[PDB]
RNA sequence: AGUAACGCAAACAUUGGUGAGAAUCCAAUGCCCCGAAAACCUAAGGGUUCCUCCGCAAGGUUCGUCCACGGAGGGUGAGUCAGGGCCUAAGAUCAGGCCGAAAGGCGUAGUCGAUGGACAACAGGUGAAUAUUCCUGUACUACCCCUUGUUGGUCCCGAGGGACGGAGGAGGCUAGGUUAGCCGAAAGAUGGUUAUCGGUUCAAGGACGCAAGGUGACCCUGUUUUUCAGGGUAAGAAGGGGUAGAGAAAAUGCCUCGAGCCAAUGUUCGAGUACCAGGCGCUACGGCGCUGAAGUAACCGAUGCCAUACUCCCAGGAAAAGCUCGAACGACCUUCAACAAAAGGGUACCUGUACCCGAAACCGACACAGGUAGGUAGGUAGAGAAUACCUAGGGGCGCGAGACAACUCUCUCUAAGGAACUCGGCAAAAUAGCCCCGUAACUUCGGGAGAAGGGGUGCCCCCUCACAAAGGGGGUCGAAGUGACCAGGCCCGGGCGACUGUUUACCAAAAACACAGGUCUCCGCAAAGUCGUAAGACCAUGUAUGGGGGCUGACGCCUGCC
RNA sequence: GUGAAACUAAGUGGAGGUCCGAACCGACUGAUGUUGAAGAAUCAGCGGAUGAGUUGUGGUUAGGGGUGAAAUGCCACUCG
RNA sequence: AUCCCGUGUGAAUCAGCAAGGACCACCUUGCAAGGCUAAAUACUCCUGGGUGACCGAUAGCGAAGUAGUACCGUGAGGGA
RNA sequence: GAGUUGAAAAUAAGCAGAGAUCCGGAGAUUCCCGAAUAGGUCAACCUUUCGAACUUCUGCUGAAUCCAUGGGCAGGCAAGAGACAACCUGGCGAACUGAAACAUCUUAGUAGCCAGAGGAAAAGAAAGCAAAAGCGAUUCCCGUAGUAGCGGCGAGCGAA
C-alpha cells in the first residue's frame, strides 16, 4: 500500500490566494503563484493538487511557514503554461 | 568575569528537557505538581519548547 | 600494529566513582581516557604453541601486557613476565613444561616456583598477584590443597585444580620511577585528598580549632568514625583457608 | 525642590529641505572616533523588534516632524545549508529478572539522546523586507524507466574499516599583501611636477596528470652520511595475488609478481555576446539607459591546505551506523522477478530561514560605563592578534548653551632639596627595545642571570659584503636618536612556606590548603572501605610494586626517654 | 681516551608543572564610585598564560544531603 | 484480663472449647480460627428550589472587565 | 408560534406560517495533545510497515522439559489504566507545643505523603454484654459523665 505521511483533508489543502502586489511580481517575474495553505500540508499533497483541479504541470513547491500560524505555498508552473493567463481565469 | 546573575542563554530544549512537560509526567511527584497547577486553574501548567517551529502569534 | 581490535573499545567512563553519583570511592577524576585492554586472564587455549610479537604498555596496569598469536589465527593479549625474550613461545596446557612466560594448573608442577597469575578457585578468569612484579611462591601441596606464599608475606591453600602462569612478572622498576613532576599525579586521574586536622567537625572527627589541632580524640579515626590504626577490619568467619597471616 | 542628576571627557559645525513648531529628523560638505572593532556573518536566547504608510495620548532621563513606541498591511521560498526521516558517547528510560510499606530502587536486551561519526551547490543577477532557498549558467547526490549478462537476491550473521593523543619545528604551496608591466583618466587656482589617481576579478565541479616536498629495503665507492653519479640482491614499499591448518572473507604461517607511491598545488573546460575604470542621455536629481580598454609577472607570505606527513614523549589517547568483503546455518519472493553497470531522460521528504546576535532587541528590573561560544584577520612602523594612525565598513556615544569662583575627581609641569611625609616609599616619579663587553656571594651544579654595572642607537656616503640580514671608517643636525605610543627599577639581610598552583562569588590570596616524598595501619578478592532497609553499585572489568585511611610535607643531617 | 668502560668538547633537537608578553582566565595595591554608569564595577598598573589550563554544548551527584587543593566555602544576588 | 501481630513451640470437638479484668473450682453466656449485606451516618468541586438582624467595590470568593489574569521566579510557587 | 444567523452594533447574502431562530429527549461528528495507547517525543510534533501499545480473557501452534511454563501468531465494542473538592478505608507517620525545663506522656495516630473506592465508606448478625435479674447484629444522637479509672497518680487522658 502507498500511504502518505498523514491523511488531511484532500478539498481542503489549499485555502485562499495571496493578493498582494509582489504575488503579481511572481505571475509576471517568476511564472509562479502565491497561496495560503494549512500547516498539515506538503510537497506531494499541494503538488497533486495542483495538477488535478486546475489542469497545470507544476514545476516546483517552496513552502514557508508564517508566524500567524498558517502556511505560505509558492507554487511555481512549468514553462508550458503562463501563470498570468490561468490567474485571470481565477480572479487574480 | 561575570555577575551574579543566574539564568542565562541556555536552550530552551535543554530547559525542556528538566522542567517540561515529559519529566514532569515521568513522576508521581510531577504529575501531583500537575495536580495542583489544574487545580488552581493556570492557563501554562509547563514552560516548554516544541521539536517543530517557535509560536502562533 | 595498534587498533589490534581486541582494545574492546567501549568502557565505563575513565576512572569512575559513581555509584548513585555520590563519592564514595574519593579523590577520582582526570587524566586522558586511558582505553582497557581485554588480556587472556584465563586461557582457553591449552597445549597450542604462541610467539610473543609486542610488549604494549597498558595504562590500566602498573605492569605492561603483551600480544601473543598462535598457529591457529587469533590474537591475544597476556602479562608478560621478567625475561619474556621477543619472539618467544609460551603455551598453555596440563603436561607443558615450565618455562617462563607459559601457563598450567597447580598440580602438575614442583614446589618452590615463581607463578604471577594463579587462580583462586576455578572457572574465574585470573585473580592473585598480577601487578607490576607481584610474585608468588608454593610451600608444598596437600590432597586437593596448595599451600601458596602470595606476595605480601602472607601463605594461603588453595585449590589445586587451578591455572597458573609461571614466571616473575616484569616492569619491577616501577618501584623506583619517581613522580617528581608534582603534577603527575593529576595525570592517573587521582584528585587530592585533604588531611583530617584541617577539616571542619561537620566533615571529619579531628576537626580542630586555633592552630596545627593535635589530633584530639582517643584514636585516629577515619572520616566516619571507625578508628584507623589497628583495628582490622575482618570478618570473623568467612573462610578459614589461611593458614598464618604472616604479616 | 524646581535641588541632585540627565548614564564616560569619540566632537561636532554650517548650509539647505520637511513642518504649525527643528541643536536633535533628512540631504550635502568638511571635522572627529573604532578599525583583532564601536566592522560583517552565524550558535544560543528573544519573538515580529524586520519593511512601507500613518500618528505623536504614554515611553525615549531634553526636544522631536524621528523611533526597537501606537495603528493598518506585508515579509522568513532549500534534494545540496543546519537538525529529523541514519548512527551512537556521557546520560536517561528500562520488556522480562532481582529487591522493596506504598511511591519506587538496582539492572540486561531494546529505544531515545549531539557537543561527535555518515551524507549532495557553487558563481553572477534580482530585490521596500528573502537568498548556497527565487532567475540564469554550469554541477553533484538518491531511486525509476530505457539497453548486456546472471539465476538467485534481501536481512540476520563472520571480518576489514570507520577510528581518533599532546608537543615540536622544517619543507612544498595556495589565501592575502606590496611592487612592476598594461589600460583609462587627470591640471586638483600654491615654487616645481605627473613622480598623480582608479582597475589589473573569477567559485563549486568535469577531465588530464606531480617535484627541486615526503615517502621506496641493505652494502661499498665521491661529497658534510646527505641532494645525485654507479653496481648487485629477487621482495625490499603503495599495492595486489596463490596456498596450509576445522579455514568463505579475515587473521596467522609460507611462496611469488610489482620501483614506484601520496597529496595540496597546477594546465584546460566551466569562463564571457559576465564583472569592471571611464564616457555617452534624462533627472521625482533617489538612479536607470547604451558602449566598453588591460585583466599579466615577480618578491614576501599565512595562525589555511598537504597533514591523523614525519620526529619525540608518557600522562598511552571514544562508540556505533554508513562503506567494503564473505561460506554454512535461519526468515521471505521468484521469472521478464532479482542483481551489477554503461550512456540518456524523469522525479526531489518535514522543520529552521526576517531581524538583534563584542547587543538599545540576549542576560544584568533600565535604550544599564558589565557579561556572552565560534568564523573572516587589510596598510604603514613594529617580533607580534600589543601599540600609534588609517582603507573597507560603521559611528559621533539621546540634554544643551553660557561662564572660567571655592572645592572634589581624571591628567601635565614644578625653582631649591630629596622620604625630612608616613603606620608603612602607600601612591606617583624613575628603569624600559635590539646588539657588544661584563657579571659576584651561594648552590640540589639545574640556576641566580636579562644579576649588578657600562657603551652604541637618528639620517646620508663608501667599501667588505654569508654577495637578504649585517660590520668598520667618515660626515651631518638637534639640548635630547628604541626622540611619540609601547617597553624589567635593582641590591644587601632575615622570618615563614621548598617550589607552579588552590582558597572565603560581594572587606581576609595568606605563613592557610594541596603537592612530590616519608612513615604507621587495614585489606587475599564472595577484598577492605563508602552509599543504600534490601537487591545491588563505586572500589574494579583493578589484585599488595595494587586499593582505602591517619599524620607529616621537596631536598640534607637526624627523629631521643616514658 | 684505553683492549672495552668512566667522562668531555662541538653540532642536531625542542623538553619544561621554564621565562617576557597579547586574546583568555583571575582579582594584589591605590584612587574613584558609595540615593554608584554597576546590589561589586571603572581607571592606572598587576598574577598565570602548554597547563594541577580556559571555555562552549549535552549531562551527573539534592538538603538527617551534594560538593569542597578545606574558606563553614558553594548549591539560582538566600547557606552553621 | 479481652483484641491483633514478629520468632519459636504447639491442642480439644459438644462427656468439649472460649469469655465473664491474673488464676483455680462451680454456674451463666456464646460457638473463634469462612465470606456478603440496605437504613440511620459525615462532607461539598457541585445541581435544583427557599431563605438571610450576611457583604456592597480596602467588603464579599484571590477574582463584579484579560482573574489565578498582567507581573515576579529556572522551577516548586507567590500574586495584584 | 414570529422573526432569526452568540456577546455585538454595521455590511453582504440568506433562512422562515407545507412552522425558521429557540427549548427538551435520544443520536452523529469530535483534528492534535493529554491514561494517550503503532514507535519515538523536547505535550499540542516527527516517523510510519495506519497499528486499542501493555496487562487480563478466549483460540491455535506449542522451547530447555514428557506433561508444563515461557514465547509467537490470531480474535475481541475490549475487562483494567486516567481524572475526582470534601467525607471514608489501609499503610508510613512527625515536630513546634503543653508539662511553665525535659526524656515517660501530650500535641497525635492529628497534619502531611502514597494507594484504593462509593455516594456514601468502614463495621456488622454474637466463641457478645450482663449478673443470678435479664437483653438480643452493626452504625449514629442525648445521657450516665467529666463518673469508674489511667497517669514523672504530673501535664493531662477518659470509657463502659
Amino acid at each position: 500500500l502507498k500511504y502518505p505521511r498523514r491523511i488531511l483533508d484532500v478539498y481542503q489543502i489549499l485555502q485562499s490566494p495571496i493578493i498582494t502586489e509582489a504575488a503579481i511580481k511572481n505571475i509576471a517575474d517568476e511564472n509562479s503563484l502565491l497561496f495560503t495553505v494549512d500547516v498539515r500540508a506538503d510537497k506531494k499533497m499541494i503538488r497533486e493538487a495542483i495538477s488535478n483541479f486546475f489542469g497545470v504541470k507544476v514545476r516546483k513547491v517552496n513552502t514557508l511557514i508564517r508566524p500567524d500560524g498558517t502556511k505560505k505555498a509558492y507554487i511555481m508552473l512549468n514553462k508550458e503554461y503562463n501563470a498570468s493567463e490561468l490567474a485571470k481565469k481565477i480572479g487574480i | 568575569a561575570a555577575l551574579c546573575l543566574t539564568k542565562r542563554s541556555r536552550s530552551r530544549k535543554s530547559l525542556a528537557r528538566t522542567h517540561g512537560f515529559r519529566l514532569r509526567m515521568s513522576t508521581t511527584s510531577g504529575r501531583a505538581l500537575l495536580k495542583r497547577r489544574r487545580a488552581k486553574g493556570r492557563k501554562i501548567l509547563c514552560t516548554k519548547t516544541n521539536p517543530s517551529s517557535g509560536k502562533r502569534a | 600494529n595498534p587498533r589490534n581490535n581486541l582494545i574492546s573499545g567501549q568502557r565505563r567512563c575513565g576512572k569512575g566513582r559513581n555509584a548513585r553519583g555520590i563519592i564514595t570511592a574519593r579523590h577520582r577524576g582526570g587524566g586522558h581516557k586511558r582505553l582497557y585492554r581485554k588480556i587472556d586472564f584465563r586461557r582457553n587455549e591449552k597445549d597450542i604453541y604462541g610467539k610473543i610479537v609486542t610488549i604494549e604498555y597498558d595504562p590500566n596496569r602498573n605492569a605492561y601486557i603483551c600480544l601473543i598469536h598462535y598457529g591457529d589465527g587469533e590474537k591475544r593479549y597476556i602479562l608478560h613476565p621478567r625475561g619474556a625474550i621477543i619472539g618467544d613461545t609460551i603455551v598453555s596446557g596440563t603436561e607443558v613444561p615450565i618455562k617462563m612466560g607459559n601457563a598450567l594448573p597447580l598440580t602438575d608442577m614442583p614446589l618452590g616456583t615463581a607463578i604471577h597469575n594463579i587462580e583462586i578457585t576455578l572457572g574465574r578468569g585470573g585473580q592473585l598477584a598480577r601487578a607490576a612484579g607481584a610474585v608468588a611462591k608454593l610451600i608444598a601441596k596437600e590432597g586437593k590443597s596448595a599451600t601458596l606464599k602470595l606476595p605480601s608475606g602472607e601463605v594461603r591453600l588453595i585449590s589445586k585444580n587451578c591455572s597458573a602462569t609461571v614466571g616473575q612478572v616484569g616492569n619491577v622498576g616501577v618501584n623506583q620511577k619517581r613522580l617528581g613532576r608534582a603534577g603527575s599525579k593529576r595525570w592517573l586521574g587521582k584528585r587530592p585528598v585533604v588531611r583530617g586536622v584541617v577539616m571542619n567537625p561537620v566533615d571529619h572527627p579531628h576537626g580542630g580549632g586555633e592552630g596545627r589541632a593535635p589530633i584530639g580524640r582517643k584514636s585516629p579515626t577515619t572520616p566516619w568514625g571507625y578508628p584507623a590504626l589497628g583495628r582490622r577490619s575482618r570478618k570473623r568467619n568467612k573462610y578459614s583457608d589461611n593458614f598464618i597471616i604472616r604479616r
